[PDB]
């Protein structure tokens, strides 16, 4: 569950011990969104087999 | 669909009157809007105008030892459209009249 | 997702234990909004024989 997002945050994902990061942007970029977050945490711990 | 509005409202009826899904959100915080159908969560979120005779549906906590109940409105004005009062109401549909023969 | 179990710590601080919640979607089956009420613990025997 992703509640809400912020500029220039760091996500880390642990699963079955490794970890996979995701950085947003800073407030010059624009407005993070929990829908895309999520969408690349998906898309790459996606690539853990089994 | 019969889709029309007044103030910060949306009405919206089927033609047929059958049932349908009905579920909207925002791109901050899907907070500012509040999609009213069927039963809803607390008491909280009834809007302060509605119209008179208008049934929505109260989920209870059953945490809270209480279960469910119905809310109904009756307009300030008597009738029509406008500010109301939401009051502990008994569920539509339902028989509730004692023969009195 | 509806029938989806989720175990809540109780705190015995208060002198409530442990329980359990479940979930069924609004829209009666597959994904949506719901409630989430009071439920019993999965994978134990739950039944009387009637027999």
């Amino acid at each position: 569950f992703i509640k809400s997002a912020d500029f220039s945050t760091t996500y880390r994902v642990k699963l079955n011990g490794t970890e996979k990061s995701v950085t947003t942007g800073n407030s010059s970029g624009s407005a993070p969104d929990t829908v895309t977050i999520a969408s690349d945490l998906a898309t790459q711990l996606n690539t853990i087999s089994g | 669909f019969t889709v029309t509005s007044t103030d910060y409202i949306i009405r919206i009826t089927k033609d047929d009157g059958g049932d349908y899904t009905l579920e909207s959100s925002d791109t901050k915080t899907a907070d500012a809007t509040s999609a009213i159908k069927g039963t809803v969560d607390s008491i909280t979120d009834l809007p302060t105008i509605a119209e008179h005779n208008f049934t929505v549906r109260i989920q209870g906590s059953a945490t809270t030892a209480f279960d469910d109940y119905f809310v109904k409105f009756e307009a300030t004005a008597g009738s029509g459209f406008g500010p109301g009062v939401w009051r502990e109401t008994v569920a539509p549909n339902i028989d509730h009249l004692l023969d009195k023969s």
